């Protein structure tokens, strides 16, 4: 049988330091900064899902489902990363499909949004459509400017 | 993209 299992991180604190290492391998930040994001995971939004296996000795993939201030029936998927040595083996599509079903069936959401700088070909392949930019915050917002923001390509999938 |  299949040993693969997608689980919410708040039920598997044993996997938190491995998940921090996984995300920080792609986008280097402090361990504590990643822990703060994972510690916010709960049974509504936000929620971090990790792909693990029988024996939970490792973490293969991670993604975060985040609320959108202006869209009660939608969510923003962020920090999608598969372990490097496990890439190109279907695990990205696996955890994305699991998250899509989770949002539709468990959270009763209608749409998933995301942004990407250079992996829009992966999301287009698994059924995402390019769309106009959206914000997950309210209008009383100001964050430190970065040129990376205008590079992002926003995409959505009607569930 | 990176959530933080
Ligand atoms: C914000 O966080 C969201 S955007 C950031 C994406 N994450 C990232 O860049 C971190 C490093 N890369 C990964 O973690 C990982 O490679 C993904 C998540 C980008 C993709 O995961 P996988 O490597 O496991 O992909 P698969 O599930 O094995 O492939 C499914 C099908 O999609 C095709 N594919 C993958 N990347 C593609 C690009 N860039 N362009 C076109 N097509 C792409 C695969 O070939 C595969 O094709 P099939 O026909 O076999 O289904």
């Amino acid at each position: 049988g299949s040993p693969f299992n997608v689980v919410p991180i708040h039920n598997y604190p044993e996997l938190m330091k491995d998940t921090c290492a996984l995300i920080n391998a792609e986008w280097p930040r402090s361990e504590t900064a990643r822990m703060r994001s994972l510690e916010a995971s709960c049974d509504s939004l936000p929620c971090s899902l990790v792909l693990t296996t029988e024996g939970m000795c490792r973490v293969i993939a991670h993604l975060k489902l985040s609320p959108i201030n202006s869209k009660k029936k939608a969510c923003f998927v962020e920090s999608v990363v598969v372990d490097k040595r496990h890439r190109g083996q279907g695990f990205g599509k696996l955890i994305m499909k699991f998250a899509e079903d989770y949002c539709r069936v468990v959270l009763d959401l209608k749409t998933i949004y995301l942004s990407t700088i250079d992996q829009d070909g992966f999301y287009e392949r698994i059924g995402y459509e390019y769309c106009a930019p959206i914000t997950m915050y309210g209008p009383r917002h100001c964050e430190l400017p970065s040129l990376q923001n205008a590079k992002k390509k926003y995409m959505k999938k009607v569930l | 993209d990176d959530d933080i």
